[PDB]
C-alpha cells in the first residue's frame, strides 16, 4: 500500500539525533551500530564491517563492496537500496534495521523501478500482485503509445531531444487582436539581446528594432546585421555568417528555462505578447547549441520485464439472445447501521448509460439488518439487444427510517458500479462479489452512477454477491460491420431541400447552452432531422441526448452518422466526454477531434478537467488516455503537470489503481525528467513532514519557540541537499537554486501556511526576477483554487482576444496531495487591511497609497490598470460566486494591480446552510475602489472614469455569455472529482441564473445592472443601444 | 385556471426534486402564455411542452384543446401511446401537501418557529461536519495501521529468515569449536542468538499491540459510520422543513 505519513520512522516524525540501527549481517550475526541521523549508507557500511569483525563467525564474510543494504520500508515493501550515497533519515525505513545481502537480479531494473515508484508514492511490484486481467493487459497494451513517442524523440536528434524537454510555450493562434497591434510602432517590436561574452564573461546588451512577426532565426539574422554594420561587409559574406549562427546559436527567455526553438513568430510567444501587453521591453539570451546539447542526456525505453514474461493465460452475439434482462441480488457480508434508528435496509438497482438511467429502477424486498439475504432476481423493463455497449449496473445498500409513518425516510450507506461489458466486449456472466465504497460527502440520492466501477481494494467493506444469466455461452458485443448492416435494414424500412424555418430551429438549438431544457418534441425534430445535422456539425451534443440509447435500431443508426461526422472545434469536443457521454463511439470521435485540431497551448489549459474526465471512463485502456500520454511523453511541460495532477489525487482509493498504472506507463517513457521529479517529490516530502511536526508535536507552542526550530531542521545538510537545486512544481521552466532561510517564516493565516524563498540560480535573473518565493501549505483542499484560478486565466484570454486589455492575475496554484499544495506568490503586493493599517484610516488611505508608489507620468498608467483589473474580477466574481470578499483577501501590487486570493468556495455554496436562493455580488465596489478608479473625487459614480469602467464590466459580462458552453462544460467535466462544492448537476446551474442564458441578450444586460445597483445601492444606469440586439 | 397539479414559477433543480425515484406516471405543469408538462419515464424526467395559438392548447399540431385543465384531464383517463411512449398521466403532485408543512397561520409564529429550525440546522450541522471529520481520520489511520501491520509481518519474516540463516551457519561450527574445547566463542554465538531471538519477542509484541489498536479503532469507525447514517435521515428532514418555512415567509410578502 502507498506510505502512511512522510515521518522518517513509523510514529516518530523525525529521528533523535543518534539513532541504534540494528544491522543483519549475511552470516546470521545480529550488530547494533550507532549510525547518527544523516549518515550515508556507504559510512554506515564501512563502520558496520569494522565492528563484525569483533562479533563472531567474521571469516565468512567478504568485503564490504560486494554487499548492498536492504529494509523494510513504509511502503511494506523489501525495498533493496543500491544508491548508497542516499542518508539513513531520507531512506523512509518502517523500523531502524538494515539487512545485508549480495546484489541479485537485473540490477538497472530494480533501480528504474524503485524510481518509478518512489515517484508514483507506491511500490511497483503490488500491480504485478493483481489478478485482474484488465491491469495486467492494460500494462502490456499500453507500452506501444510509449515507444511510439521516444522513437519520434530520437529521430531529428538533438534538436527533438530539446523540443520535449524545453517546448515552446506559444499561443494558439499567430493573429494579434487590435489592441495588442496598436501598442507595437508601427508593426515592430524593440528588445535588448542579452550575452555573455567570452573571454572575460561580461553581461553585454545591444538594442534592436525589429518585426514582430518575425521567426527565432529572424531575429539571430537582424541581430548580426546591426553589429556587423560597422564592419561594412558584403550582402554574400553577411549572408554566409548569418547561416552559421543561426545552425549554432538559438534564443531564451532571461531568468527562465523557456526557449524559442521551433519556426513560430516572435509575437506569438506568451512571454513577448505579455511583454506587449504590459508595455515592458523583452529580455532574451543567445545561448550556443553545444551547451544545451551537452547538458539534455539521450533517455532510453528499455521494455519492463512484465512485457516479456510468458502469457499467464462458443462465441454468441448480443442481438440473438430473445430474453429479457434479470440480475439476482444474493447476500451482504455486514452493514453498519444502528438496530434501534434504522428499520429495514434493501439494495436499489438500475441500468445507466453514464447519467440517465435507461430503464426505471428495480429494489429488492425489505429484509432487516441482522439478516441482510434477498437472493431475489429483479426483472427490468429493458431488452437485452437495446442493451448499449456503455451499459451499467448501479447499486447501493440503502436504508428506511419509518418513524415518523406519514413519511419515510430512505438514506444510502454504501454504493457500487459493475460494467455489463467488460473491456474485451464481454457481456458479465456467472457469480461475482463486490466491496462496496461509502457514500461521499453531500451525497443524498440513492444511487451514484457518477462513481468509479469496479471493486474496493479496502476488502474490510460490506461485500454484495450477484448472480448474472447464462445462456451456455460466452456473449460478446457485435462487430462494427454487424452494427452499420442493421442501421441500413432501419433507414430502408422507413423509406432534398429543407424548410427555412426548420433550419433556423435547428440554429437556434445549437446555440443553447448545454444544460438547457431540450423538449420531447425537439428531441423528435432533432432525431427526424438526424441527416440534415451534417451540415451544421456543432448540434451533434443535441442530437446525441435526443437518441433513445435504450434501443438498438436507434443506436446503430446513431453509430454511421458518428462514423462519418464533420470535425468540431476543440472546445466543443470536449462537451463529448463528460458523465453524460459515455459510448465509446462518442468519445473516439471526441478524442480524434482534439488529435487533429487541440493545440499544446489549449491542451495545457485544459489540463485539469481532461485528467478527471479519465475517471468517467469504462475501462483502463481507451483512446483517451493513450492521447493524453502520448502528449505528455511529447511534450515536457504538459507532462509535467499531467503528473502532479495524477500524483495529488494517489491518497484517493477510487482512482489509486487507474492513475497508479497511468503514472507507472509516464515515468518508464518520460526518461530524464523521473530524476528530476523524484527530486521535487521528495523536496515536497520533507516539507509535508516539517509542517506535521508544527501542527500536532508544536501545537501548544510559542511563535519564537517555533521559528527557531523551523530555522534548526533546514540548516541540517538532509533538508539542505533535498530543497536546493531543483525545479519549482509550480512551472517547470522556473528553477529553485539555494534556499534564504533569512526570509523563511511560518506565516499567521489559516492553518498556518510555510513560506519559502529561494535564490534564481539563473545566470541571468535579474533581468526577471532574483526571489521565487512559494507558499507552501498543508490543510486546507486547494483544488477549488486551482479550478477558479485556471477558469480566471480562461475568461483573460476570452476578453484578450475580443480586445480588451482586463489584467487579471491567475496566480499559480498546484494541489500535490490530500489537502496539500502550493501558491505562487505575487511580488510587490499588499492586502487592503495591510494598506489601511500603515496609514485609523479613511477612504482615500488606498488612493494617496497609490499616489505616493506612482508619482508624475506613472500615475496614469496606475489608475488605467486598477480599473482594468477591478472591472474584470468584478464580473468573474459575481459570474462564479466566489467567497464574500474582505479587506484580507484583496490584493494590489505597487503598480496597481488589483487581484484576490484565498477562493476557497464558489458557486452557491452557501445555498444549503442557509436556504436564500439569490445571485450575490461577492467582490462589492465599496467607495474605498470607487475613490481610487474616479482619481480622488466626491462624485465617484458621475465621472468618465466610472462610465468606462461600467462599459469595461458590461464587455466582460457578454463576452463570458457568449463562451458561456465552455465554462459549463468545463465545471461539467469536474463533477466525479470529489468536491463538496461541485456534485451534481444542479450546482451548475448557478452560473446559468447568473449568466442569464435563459433570458435575452438585451435582458442579460438589465439583470447585470440591476444585481450590480442592488449591491451598491444605485450607480450603474442603462442604455439605449441595448435594444438593437438581436434576441 | 389553477389547480394542484399546476404549480406556476418553478425552477428546473425543484422539478428534479419533486419527480425523484417516483413511479411512471408521475407529473407537473409549470409556465415557461405557454406551459412545460414534465412526466416521468424509465426514470428520466420527460419535458413535454404546451404550445398556446388563438386560444387553442396541445402538444404539437393540429392543436385540438380549448384550455390546459381539458388537455390533462384527456390524457388522465386515456393513454398517450402524441409521442410513441406507453404511460399515462396518473400520480399528480399537489401543492396543498406541502402547506401541512408549516402549520402556523400568522406571519409572526412562522418566523418565530423558523428561527428554532435554522438554529436547529446549524447545529446539526455543526455535529454532521465534525462527525465526517472524525469519519475521514479513523478511515485514514485505520489504513496508515493496516499498511504497518503489512510492514511488521515482512519485518517478522527477515528476522527469522536470520534465525533459520544463524541456524543453518551454527551447526557446522558448533562441532568444530566443541572439539577444539573453546568454550568462550560457543557462549557468543549463543549469546548473539538470545539477543536476536530477544528482538523478535519485541517486534511480535509490537504488532500484537498495534492489531488490539486496529480493532479497537474499527470498532470506534463501525459506531461513527452508524452514528454518520442515523444523522443524515434527521438532517435532511430538518432541512427541508426549514426550506418550506422560507419559501412561506416569500409567498405572504412584498413582490
Ligand atoms: C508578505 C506579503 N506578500 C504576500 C502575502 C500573501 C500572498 C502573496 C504575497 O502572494 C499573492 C498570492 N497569495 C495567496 C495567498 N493566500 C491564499 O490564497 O490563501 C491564503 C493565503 C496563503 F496563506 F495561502 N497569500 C498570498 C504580504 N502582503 O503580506
Ligand atoms: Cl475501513
Amino acid at each position: 500500500p502507498p506510505r502512511p505519513s512522510s515521518g522518517e520512522l513509523w510514529g516518530i516524525h523525525l529521528m533523535p539525533p543518534r539513532i541504534l540501527v540494528e544491522c543483519l549481517l549475511p552470516n546470521g550475526m545480529i550488530v547494533t551500530l550507532e549510525c547518527l541521523r544523516e549518515a550515508t549508507l556507504i559510512t554506515i557500511k564501512h563502520e558496520l564491517f569494522k565492528e563484525a569483525r569483533k562479533y563472531p563467525l567474521h571469516q565468512l564474510l567478504q568485503d564490504e563492496s560486494s554487499y548492498i543494504f536492504v529494509s523494510v520500508t513504509q511502503e511494506a515493501e523489501r525495498e533493496e537500496f543500491f544508491d548508497e550515497t542516499r542518508r539513513l533519515c531520507d531512506l523512509r525505513l518502517f523500523q531502524p534495521f538494515l539487512k545485508v545481502i549480495e546484489p541479485v537480479g537485473n540490477r538497472e531494473e530494480k533501480i528504474l523501478n524503485r524510481e518509478i515508484g518512489f515517484a508514483i508514492g507506491m511500490p511497483v511490484c503490488e500491480f504485478d500482485m493483481v489478478k485482474d486481467p484488465e491491469v495486467q493487459d492494460f500494462r502490456r497494451n499500453i507500452l506501444n503509445v510509449c515507444k511510439e513517442a521516444v522513437d519520434l524523440r530520437d529521430l531529428n536528434s538533438p534538436h527533438s531531444r530539446a523540443m520535449y524537454v524545453y517546448p515552446p510555450n506559444v499561443e494558439s493562434s499567430p493573429e494579434l487582436p487590435k489592441h495588442i497591434y496598436n501598442k507595437l510602432d508601427k508593426g515592430q517590436i524593440i528588445v535588448v539581446i542579452w550575452v555573455i561574452v567570452s573571454p572575460n564573461n561580461d553581461k553585454q546588451k545591444y538594442t534592436l528594432k525589429i518585426n514582430h512577426d518575425c521567426v527565432p532565426e529572424q531575429v539571430i539574422a537582424e541581430a548580426i546585421r546591426k553589429k556587423t554594420r560597422s564592419m561594412l561587409l558584403s550582402s554574400e559574406q553577411l549572408k554566409l555568417c548569418v547561416l552559421e549562427y543561426q545552425g549554432k546559436y538559438i534564443l531564451k527567455v532571461c531568468g527562465c528555462d523557456e526557449y524559442f526553438l521551433e519556426k513560430y513568430p516572435l509575437s506569438q510567444y506568451k512571454y513577448i505578447r505579455s511583454c506587449i501587453m504590459l508595455g515592458r521591453m523583452p529580455n532574451l539570451m543567445l545561448m550556443a547549441k553545444e551547451s544545451l546539447y551537452s547538458q539534455l542526456p539521450m533517455d532510453c525505453f528499455t521494455m519492463p520485464s512484465y512485457s516479456r514474461r510468458i502469457s499467464t493465460a462458443s462465441t454468441k452475439s448480443l442481438w440473438v439472445i430473445n430474453s429479457a434482462l434479470r440480475i439476482k441480488i444474493l447476500c451482504a457480508t455486514y452493514v453498519n447501521v444502528n438496530i434501534r434508528d434504522i428499520d429495514k435496509i434493501y439494495v436499489r438497482t438500475g441500468i445507466y448509460h453514464g447519467g440517465e438511467p435507461l430503464c426505471d429502477n428495480v429494489n429488492t424486498q425489505r429484509v432487516p439488518c441482522s439478516n441482510p439475504r434477498w437472493n431475489e432476481w429483479l426483472n427490468y423493463d429493458i431488452y437485452i439487444p437495446d442493451l448499449p455497449r456503455a451499459a451499467r449496473l448501479c447499486l447501493s445498500i440503502c436504508s428506511v427510517k419509518g418513524r415518523k409513518g406519514a413519511k419515510e425516510e430512505h438514506c444510502p450507506l454504501a454504493w457500487g458500479n459493475i460494467n455489463l461489458f467488460d473491456y474485451t466486449d464481454t457481456l458479465v456472466s456467472g457469480k461475482m462479489a463486490l466491496n462496496l465504497w461509502p457514500v461521499p460527502h453531500g451525497l443524498e440520492d440513492l444511487l451514484n452512477p457518477i462513481g468509479v466501477t469496479g471493486s474496493n481494494p479496502n476488502k474490510e467493506t460490506p461485500c454484495l454477491e450477484l448472480e448474472f444469466d447464462w445462456f451456455s455461452s460466452v456473449v460478446k458485443f457485435p462487430d462494427m460491420s454487424v452494427i452499420e448492416e442493421h442501421a441500413n435494414w432501419s433507414v430502408s424500412r422507413e423509406a432534398n431541400e429543407l424548410r427555412e424555418n426548420d433550419k433556423e430551429q435547428l440554429k437556434a438549438i445549437s446555440t443553447r447552452d448545454p444544460l438547457s431544457e431540450i423538449t420531447e418534441q425537439e428531441k423528435d425534430f432533432l432525431w427526424s432531422h438526424r441527416h440534415y445535422c451534417v451540415t451544421i456539425p456543432e448540434i451533434l451534443p443535441k442530437l446525441l441526448l435526443s437518441v433513445k440509447w435504450n434501443s438498438r435500431d436507434e443506436v446503430a443508426q446513431m453509430y454511421c452518422l458518428v462514423k462519418d461526422w464533420p470535425p468540431i472545434k476543440p472546445e466543443q469536443a470536449m462537451e463529448l466526454l463528460d458523465c453524460n457521454y459515455p459510448d465509446p463511439m462518442v468519445r473516439g470521435f471526441a478524442v480524434r477531434c482534439l488529435e487533429k485540431y487541440l493545440t499544446d497551448d489549449k491542451l495545457s489549459q485544459y489540463l485539469i478537467q481532461l485528467v478527471q474526465v479519465l475517471k468517467y471512463e469504462q475501462y483502463l485502456d481507451n483512446l483517451l488516455v493513450r492521447f493524453l500520454l502520448k502528449k505528455a511523453l511529447t511534450n515536457q511541460r504538459i507532462g509535467h503537470f499531467f503528473f502532479w495532477h495524477l500524483k495529488s489525487e494517489m491518497h484517493n482509493k477510487t482512482v489509486s489503481q487507474r492513475f497508479g498504472l497511468l503514472l507507472e506507463s509516464y515515468c518508464r517513457a518520460c526518461g530524464m525528467y523521473l530524476k528530476h521529479l523524484n527530486r521535487q517529490v521528495e523536496a515536497m516530502e520533507k516539507l509535508i513532514n516539517l509542517t506535521d511536526i508544527l501542527k500536532q508535536e508544536k501545537k501548544d507552542e510559542t511563535q519564537k519557540v517555533q521559528m527557531k526550530f523551523l530555522v534548526e531542521q533546514m540548516r541540517r545538510p538532509d533538508f539542505m541537499d533535498a530543497l536546493q537545486g531543483f525545479l519549482s512544481p509550480l512551472n517547470p521552466a522556473h528553477q529553485l537554486g539555494n534556499l534564504r532561510l533569512e526570509e523563511c517564516r511560518i506565516m499567521s493565516s489559516a492553518k498556518r501556511p510555510l513560506w519559502l524563498n529561494w535564490e534564481n540560480p539563473d545566470i541571468m535573473s535579474e533581468l526577471l526576477f532574483q526571489n521565487n518565493e512559494i507558499i507552501f501549505k498543508n490543510g486546507d483542499d486547494l483544488r477549488q483554487d486551482m479550478l477558479t484560478l485556471q477558469i480566471i486565466r480562461i475568461m483573460e484570454n476570452i476578453w484578450q482576444n475580443q480586445g480588451l486589455d482586463l489584467r487579471m492575475l491567475p496566480y499559480g496554484c498546484l494541489s500535490i496531495g490530500d489537502c496539500v499544495g502550493l501558491i505562487e506568490v505575487v511580488r510587490n503586493s499588499h492586502t487592503i487591511m495591510q494598506i489601511q493599517c500603515k496609514g485609523q484610516f479613511n477612504s482615500h488611505t488606498l488612493h494617496q497609497w497609490l499616489k505616493d508608489k506612482n508619482k508624475g507620468e506613472i500615475y496614469d498608467a496606475a489608475i488605467d490598470l486598477f480599473t482594468r483589473s477591478c472591472a474584470g474580477y468584478c464580473v468573474a466574481t459575481f459570474i462564479l460566486g466566489i467567497g464574500d470578499r474582505h479587506n484580507s483577501n484583496i490584493m494590489v501590487k505597487d503598480d496597481g494591480q488589483l487581484f484576490h486570493i484565498d477562493f476557497g468556495h464558489f458557486l452557491d455554496h452557501k445555498k444549503k446552510k442557509f436556504g436564500y436562493k439569490r445571485e450575490r455580488v461577492p467582490f462589492v465596489l465599496t467607495q474605498d475602489f470607487l475613490i481610487v478608479i474616479s482619481k480622488g473625487a466626491q462624485e465617484c459614480t458621475k465621472t468618465r472614469e466610472f462610465e468606462r469602467f461600467q462599459e469595461m464590466c458590461y464587455k466582460a459580462y457578454l463576452a463570458i455569455r457568449q463562451h458561456a458552453n465552455l465554462f459549463i462544460n468545463l465545471f461539467s467535466m469536474m463533477l466525479g472529482s470529489g468536491m463538496p462544492e461541485l456534485q451534481s448537476f444542479d450546482d451548475i446551474a448557478y452560473i446559468r441564473k447568473t449568466l442569464a442564458l435563459d433570458k435575452t441578450e438585451q435582458e442579460a444586460l438589465e439583470y447585470f445592472m440591476k444585481q450590480m445597483n442592488d449591491a451598491h445601492h444605485g450607480g450603474w444606469t442603462t442604455k439605449m443601444d441595448w435594444i438593437f440586439h438581436e434576441i | 385556471q389553477d389547480a394542484e397539479w399546476y404549480w406556476g414559477d418553478i425552477s428546473r433543480e425543484e422539478v428534479n426534486e419533486k419527480l425523484r425515484d417516483t413511479a411512471d406516471g408521475t407529473f407537473l405543469v409549470r409556465d415557461a402564455g405557454d406551459y412545460t408538462l414534465t412526466l416521468r419515464k424509465g426514470g428520466n424526467n420527460k419535458l413535454i411542452k404546451i404550445f398556446h395559438r388563438d386560444g387553442k392548447y396541445g402538444f404539437s399540431d393540429p392543436l385540438t384543446f380549448s384550455s390546459v385543465v381539458e388537455l390533462i384531464n384527456h390524457y388522465r383517463n386515456e393513454s398517450l401511446a402524441n409521442p410513441k411512449l406507453d404511460v399515462k398521466l396518473l400520480y399528480p403532485v399537489s401543492k396543498y401537501q406541502q402547506d401541512q408543512v408549516v402549520k402556523e397561520d400568522n406571519i409572526e409564529a412562522v418566523g418565530k418557529k423558523l428561527h428554532e429550525y435554522n438554529t436547529q440546522f446549524q447545529e446539526k450541522s455543526r455535529e454532521y461536519d465534525r462527525l465526517y471529520e472524525e469519519y475521514t481520520r479513523t478511515s485514514q489511520e485505520i489504513q496508515m495501521k493496516r499498511t504497518a501491520i503489512e510492514a511488521f509481518n515482512e519485518t517478522i519474516k527477515i528476522f527469522e529468515e536470520q534465525c533459520q540463516t544463524q541456524e543453518r551457519y551454527s551447526k557446522e561450527y558448533i562441532e568444530k569449536f566443541k572439539r577444539e574445547g573453546n568454550e568462550k566463542e560457543i557462549q557468543r554465538i549463543m549469546h548473539n542468538y538470545d539477543k536476536l531471538k530477544s528482538r523478535i519477542s519485541e517486534i511480535i509484541d509490537s504488532r500484537r499491540r498495534l492489531e488490539e489498536d486496529l480493532k479497537k479503532q474499527a470498532a470506534e469507525y463501525r459506531e461513527i459510520d452508524k452514528r454518520m447514517n442515523s444523522i443524515k435521515p434527521d438532517l435532511i428532514q430538518l432541512r427541508k422543513t426549514r426550506d418550506q418555512y422560507l419559501m412561506w415567509l416569500t409567498q405572504k410578502g412584498v413582490r
